[PDB]
């Protein structure tokens, strides 16, 4: 279990602030690997999120499956996600042992910045993550 | 707070029949959007998802039934806070109940768990079939020891299904 | 999809070849329910994990990864490479209804990976569209 509140929750939140904007995603979130929405932010220029807990339940069961899929094959872990439409794509990585961090983002945000800022975004997180255990 | 909840339970039981029914009567306002992974003929193939309220929020999943899914079952099971088994009444589907049974209580051990571990309620379901097995029955097959809460349900009709619900509901919240 | 006698012993050839041309461990055919339509496996390599497990998984994701893509409003994702240490998948679509999954490990070049994956889901795709 992790359960976020208080300092945490708002070091958290400073995070998916400081990750948006150094980034240009629409959407950040940190979720349990549980598939629970833990906090997330929204950039104030990007249309309303889809349901933010359809993304994060199924983004927690995509990475179930690909780390289950690791596991098969004598892996501890593959790398960080990015998951690429047309248009739009998706950021996962890890935020230590429990838990995701997820950017939404558009054409408009550069893929260099994301991945780079997003890794950060994952290690700052983690750390955050282990003083709410 | 959030808890976990699943509807575990062998092929065709009636897994999603119950959150299907949960959703239709759940007021707007005290519910998120269902998720399903199910196969055109709905079939449940990843899972079922349905978030509401009872802060505190419930999120209901449902696993695969088929025997050929547990890979992907046991992924559901993750982190699981309170357990539904949906027992099917038909007679020639009691051996699937106690094969379900048996595998729900495998894939709990590799997590460290064992069925004391996790608060558990039995539905028997389809009670409106003709042939359906008696109660106990059922029962004696998933749980010889009578350890668990059992409801009976016709969740294709809503009977049993919030009752269950908050049987298990219950007994989570009990747990802290 | 049920793949059976030519349009089988042609899947077949196109994994065989893929293996061949990249060096991977094992390749296979899926649908998209996770059920394996046809596979093979390198001589050189090692038994593989359960296949069965193997392609269950691949489904359950892809299916999760489908209904990510939807909800951004996109069509689909692209192909996946999923790398470790040493092991590795690429996993790509055959037409609608099949999935392409190579296994490979740190002898088999990625980009020759990417390239003959990307070749052999387009004939399965052919393959199974064609045994309908
Ligand atoms: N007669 C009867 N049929 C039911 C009942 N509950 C579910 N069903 C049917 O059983 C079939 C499988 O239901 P579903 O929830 O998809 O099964 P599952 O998700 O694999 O457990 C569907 O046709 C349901 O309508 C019930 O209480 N009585
Ligand atoms: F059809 Al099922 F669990 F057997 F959803
Ligand atoms: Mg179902
Ligand atoms: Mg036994
Ligand atoms: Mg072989």
């Amino acid at each position: 279990s992790l359960v976020l509140y208080g300092a945490p929750y708002a070091a958290a939140v400073e995070v998916l602030e400081e990750t948006l904007r150094e980034t240009g995603a629409r959407y950040a979130l940190l979720i349990d690997r549980k598939g629970f929405v833990l906090a997330h932010k929204e950039a104030l220029w990007a249309p309303k999120p889809p349901p933010l807990d359809t993304l994060a339940t199924l983004v927690a069961s995509n990475a179930a499956a690909t780390q289950a899929l690791a596991k098969l094959l004598g892996e501890a872990r593959f790398q960080e996600e990015v998951h690429q439409g047309e248009r739009m794509g998706l950021y996962v990585d890890e935020a230590g042992e429990h838990a995701l961090l997820v950017l939404v983002f558009d054409e408009t945000a550069p893929l260099g910045k994301v991945k780079l800022h997003g890794k950060a975004a994952a290690a700052a997180l983690a750390a955050i993550a282990e003083e709410a255990l | 707070i959030n808890f976990k909840i699943v509807y575990y339970g062998p092929g065709l039981s009636g897994k999603t029949t119950n959150l299907k029914w949960i959703y239709s009567k759940v007021p707007e306002g005290r519910k998120g959007e269902m998720v399903s992974l199910a196969t055109e003929d709905e079939r449940t193939l990843f899972f079922d998802f349905l978030p509401l309220d009872i802060k505190t929020r419930f999120h209901l999943y449902t696993v695969p039934g088929q025997v050929f899914y547990n890979a992907s079952r046991k992924l559901i099971l993750r982190g699981v806070d309170g357990i539904v088994f949906v027992a099917d009444s038909a007679p020639n589907r009691l051996r699937a109940n106690a094969e379900s049974m048996r595998n729900m209580r495998e894939n709990l051990a590799e997590y460290g768990l064992t069925l004391d571990d996790v608060p558990i309620v039995i539905q028997v379901n389809k009670r409106d079939l003709p042939d359906a097995l008696p109660v106990e029955m059922v029962r004696a097959v998933v749980d010889p020891e009578g350890k668990f809460p059992v409801l009976e349900a016709v969740a294709t009709e809503g009977k049993g299904v919030f009752e269950t619900l908050k049987e298990v509901s219950r007994l989570v919240l009990a747990r802290v």
